[PDB]
């Protein structure tokens, strides 16, 4: 037709839709099962069956065979659309490889026949979002977290930091700390449990130090949940300790940088006179951000490493979980980004 | 052929008839920021204020022949009262090294463009134009003008969001020119046609360490002439006509010389290249034997300009060292060199002005390599932990309090002066300040 399509892949789930769609119209696991074939959620429903792999890893796209299956998943079962009859957004991730790259639109092209496509990258379509055209972007998944500050839409590669802890490590974090509690999570549906606490009962806290303390005591920060059975849990400091390890990697042993810092790095790679334009536009994109109180910690911790006289704003949309697909989402739309397209002609040349 | 008497007065006059009034007044806001970039927005408006009501009244039809000439005298005039209400100088403007200037949210650009359009025009244009008023004055019109009216139309549009990004991406080309020609600008403004010259040359070969004097020569002089010509030029498309057609000629020259300038080269418009080359970090640097001081003779013979430009390259592109640094010390050491040729003993004047300035040389780069030692290599939270750990190892001795503040100066000084775009005049100073430390 002569509507685009637009396909944010990602490391946990695949976001489709149509461009001029104000969010995706399909969210699934990025996941293929094998008989030990689905795709999706019935492969995660089906998975006692089979056998489950990620064809993208950190972002990065590694098994083509497993990602062509993933993506004719996504035109006919879930999108319902052919191919052939609309051009096709997708999105890589920072640092992505020229070979990858070059890889998708040979399969887009030569594969699923499509007229025309474009390969974007994903933090720069979160900012494209916001509606600007500048700024840093702190884009945090399900299996990698990246800085990548953007000056009127040109990533900065020697400036983008990428730090491997996401929402999979944050989630078998909680599991762990929940087991130590004296609950017992280690299956797989357990593991699924743990994401589901995880995503609606952690939170940021501002005071790290001082919150520990107040749990110490009071109840007023603890929470129910019912698990499958009917069991209802409480969840005390984990509630905050979990997503810590954002800022604090030591607490799963990593000897990185938390995120505050390789926002700051990211920063500093940059010339003195753009600087004040990424500390005024810090923008969080993807799942792992959507911690309530992360903007005001951020907000906290960047104040403290900046300069007195800087300007810190930290912009976070309450969609920014598909803040990517979104961007696209608006760029494909653009009658001034219909030149931009690689059309079959130019390719086949 | 001499300018006639009213050569000013009627340029004006005709500037003011045919842009009209409003016009003009948001042309003399721009124009009068550029020049006083120090002035308060209370100051320039009140000047802006007064130059527009005496060109009205002196260059209507039938106004008074001397009008022109003396409400403009007695203008400068009130502008020698202490504390007058107009800004001065302290003729000429520095450039402004590090703009404060921050573009709000789009939701509060919006929200302060509803309650006062008019106050928040002439707030922008001021502050716009004072934070980047190297750049030419046409481009500072033209991007002022467009950027309001992209505030105007995406402010009240159905889809303000979708109307921004639109509008962002059709402005890209113009809002790069104009923010990319005040920087090196000012930079050419601060160094001069010379130093500038040399500079230009002194960071290709750092960006593109494996290519020939050749390949960067013609470039480094393109550019250099470039800025001399359409920086301060008053001709309405000089700069924007010569930025891009420089790209042109510096992707046909490198595009195959590295991976990064490839890269760079692929990127769709010719101000998409200019800032990925610009931006663009000093290369790792190949390992090379030293290179020594031109001889006595290729310093005195007529016509030594290729002769040095190729040692400049030559040390350029194997000393591991900021341009800032490079340009401060290269200058007065050839200048040196050169002071010799002069004397009649001209050979007696090398025996020991040679191998003092070697020395000297030398000296410079090993304490400008220490003051930039692990800046360039480390992310800047991971520097500053070496560095502490490289200053304690010197400083057994120091208190923990008088570590901690000497690893705040001197990553201070790494943040603002080890980079390959730090800022001139301010390193100039700060260079010689942190060098009598060690
Ligand atoms: N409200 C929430 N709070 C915390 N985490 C959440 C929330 N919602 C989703 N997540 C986590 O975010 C991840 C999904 O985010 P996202 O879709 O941005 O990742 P992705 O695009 O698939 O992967 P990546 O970009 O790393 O390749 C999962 O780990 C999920 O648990
Ligand atoms: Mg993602």
């Amino acid at each position: 037709e002569t509507t685009a399509l637009v396909c944010d892949n990602g490391s946990g789930l695949v976001k489709a839709g149509f461009a001029g769609d104000d969010a995706p119209r399909a969210v699934f696991p990025s996941i293929v099962g094998r008989p030990r074939s689905y795709v999706g959620d019935e492969a995660q429903s089906k998975r006692g069956i089979l056998t489950l792999k990620y064809p993208i890893e950190h972002g990065i796209i590694t098994n083509w065979d497993d990602m062509e299956k993933i993506w004719h998943h996504t035109f006919y079962n879930e999108l319902r659309v052919a191919p052939e009859e609309h051009p096709t957004l997708l999105t890589e991730a920072p640092l992505n490889p020229k070979a990858n790259r070059e890889k998708m639109t040979q399969i887009m092209f030569e594969t699923f026949n499509v007229p025309a496509m474009y390969v974007a990258i994903q933090a720069v379509l979160s900012l494209y979002a916001s509606g600007r055209t500048t700024g840093i972007v702190l884009d945090s998944g399900d299996g990698v977290t990246h800085n990548v500050p953007i000056y009127e839409g040109y990533a900065l590669p020697h400036a983008i930091m990428r730090l491997d802890l996401a929402g999979r490590d944050l989630t078998d974090y909680l599991m762990k700390i929940l087991t130590e509690r004296g609950y017992s999570f280690v299956t797989t549906a357990e593991r699924e449990i743990v994401r589901d606490i995880k995503e609606k009962l952690c939170y940021v806290a501002l005071d790290f130090e001082n919150e520990m303390a107040t749990a110490a005591s009071s109840s007023s920060l603890e929470k129910s949940y019912e698990l499958p059975d009917g069991q209802v849990i409480t969840i005390g400091n984990e509630r905050f300790r979990c997503p810590e390890t954002l800022f604090q990697p030591s607490f799963i042993g990593m000897e990185s940088a938390g995120i505050h810092e390789t926002t700051y790095n990211s920063i500093m790679k940059c010339d003195i006179d753009i600087r004040k334009d990424l500390y005024a536009n810090n923008v969080m994109s993807g799942g792992t951000t959507m911690y309530p109180g992360i903007a005001d910690r951020m907000q906290k911790e960047i104040t403290a490493l900046a300069p007195s006289t800087m300007k810190i704003k930290i912009i976070a949309p309450p969609e920014r979980k598909y803040s990517v697909w979104i961007g696209g989402s608006i760029l494909a739309s653009l009658s001034t980004f219909q030149q931009m397209w690689i059309t079959k002609q130019e390719y086949d040349e | 052929l001499e300018r006639g008497r009213d050569y000013e007065k009627n340029k004006v006059c005709k500037e003011f008839s045919h842009l009209g009034k409003e016009d003009f007044t948001s042309l003399s806001l721009v124009l009068y920021s550029r020049k006083f970039p120090s002035g308060t927005f209370e100051q320039v408006s009140q000047l802006v204020k007064e130059v527009v009501s005496l060109t009205e009244a002196c260059c209507a039809e039938g106004a008074d022949p001397d009008c022109y000439d003396t409400r403009t005298s007695a203008l400068s005039a009130k502008s020698c009262e202490s504390n007058s209400p107009f800004p001065v100088h302290p003729l000429k403007h520095q450039p402004q090294e590090f703009p404060t200037y921050v573009e709000p949210t789009n939701d509060e650009i919006c929200e302060a463009f509803r309650k006062d359009p008019k106050e928040y025009a002439n707030q922008f244009m001021w502050e716009y134009s004072t934070n980047y008023g190297q750049a030419p004055l046409s481009l500072l019109v033209s991007y002022t003008k467009s950027y309001l009216s992209m505030v105007g139309s995406c402010c009240t549009s159905a889809s303000p969001t979708v109307c921004f990004l639109k509008e962002r991406l059709q402005l890209k080309h113009l809002s790069l020119l104009t923010t990319l020609s005040n920087r090196v600008c000012s930079q050419y403004a601060a160094y001069g046609e010379k130093k500038s010259r040399l500079s230009n040359l002194i960071k290709l070969a750092q960006k593109v360490p494996t290519a020939d004097l050749e390949d960067v020569l013609p470039l480094a002089e393109d550019i250099t002439n470039i800025l001399s010509k359409c920086c301060e030029s008053a001709s309405e498309d000089c700069m924007a006509k010569e930025l891009p057609e420089h790209t042109v000629k510096l992707c046909d020259n490198l595009s195959t010389k590295n991976s990064k300038f490839e890269d760079c080269c692929q990127e769709k418009t010719a101000m998409d290249v200019f800032v990925c080359t610009y931006f663009m970090p000093a290369a790792q640097l190949p390992e090379l034997p030293d290179v020594e001081l031109p001889t006595n003779k290729d310093v005195c013979d007529p016509g030594n300009t290729k002769v040095m430009d190729k040692y400049t390259f030559e040390l350029s592109r194997r000393t591991h060292l900021p341009e800032v640094f490079l340009s401060k010390v290269l200058e007065p050491t050839l200048k040196s060199l050169g002071e010799c040729c002069d004397v009649e003993d001209s050979t007696t004047c090398f025996n020991a002005k040679g191998p003092l300035l070697k020395k000297e040389l030398s000296s410079f780069i090993d304490k400008g390599q220490e003051l930039c030692a692990d800046y360039s290599e480390n992310t800047f939270t991971e520097y500053k932990k070496k560095l502490a750990e490289r200053l304690k190892a010197k400083l057994p001795d120091a208190t923990p309090k008088e570590l901690a503040k000497l690893v705040n100066k001197r990553s201070d000084f790494a943040s603002n002066c080890c980079s390959i775009n730090s800022p001139p005049l301010y390193c100039d100073s700060e260079i010689d300040a942190e060098l009598k430390n060690i």
